Formats: C-alpha cells, structure tokens, sequence
C-alpha cells in the first residue's frame, strides 16, 4: 500500500540520518557558507526537508521520496569533488539508500 | 576543510 511503502521510507530515511555520512545532507545549504552552491545547483534538496514533506504527507508514492533522494545524492555528486569529504559522503548515501530500495523487490 | 564547489565550477 501506499502507507506501507512510504511507512518504509521513513525508515529508510532514519536508517541514512542515523549515519555518521549524513552530516552534510541533515539541513539545507546555505550558500553563505558555501560559495557558488546557489549559482551551480538549480534544486536543493535535504533530509530535513524530505521529512518534513513526509510528516505532512505531502509524499503519494514511494517513487516521489526516491526522486528527492535522488536529488540529493546527485547535487552533491555534481557539486564536490570525488575525493572531498562531502563527494565522499553522498557516495557513501546512495549506496545505502540502494541497499534498502532492495527490500521492495525481496 | 571546508565543503567546497569542483575547482573546474
């Protein structure tokens, strides 16, 4: 259903936050701090907001969350580099985040 | 060290 699909969301949502690579995907950027993220990345996207929209239900199918997941992992694939902590740490996020879409298909 | 765009960006 479409309550059980997003219920696993979620988790899988939780699941990424409650790793020590998430730091940088926890809140939005703030281009203040980081110089060039608004010209370079068009649409921003992190898991604060993802949960909100969760919470507000504003999510109507699993494939919805997958595309803001995937939002996230490749603005941070087109934005650092490859051997920089954050590059490193989107990497790290996706190849979670495929590990547990996998429970749909067990 | 700080989060940082590619140098080529």
């Amino acid at each position: 259903s479409m309550h059980s699909d997003l219920t696993f969301c979620e988790i899988i949502l939780m699941e990424m936050e409650s790793h020590d690579a998430a730091w940088p995907f926890l809140e939005p950027v703030n281009p203040r701090l980081v110089s060039g993220y608004r010209r370079i990345i068009k649409n921003p996207m992190d898991f604060s907001t993802m949960r909100e929209r969760l919470l507000r239900g504003g999510y109507t199918s699993s494939e919805e969350f997958a595309a803001d997941a995937l939002l996230v992992f490749d603005n941070c694939q087109t934005f650092n580099e490859d051997d920089s902590e954050v590059g490193k740490a989107g990497h790290i996020m996706r190849r979670f985040f495929e590990s547990r879409w996998e429970e749909f298909y067990q | 060290g700080a989060k940082r765009h590619r140098k080529v960006l």
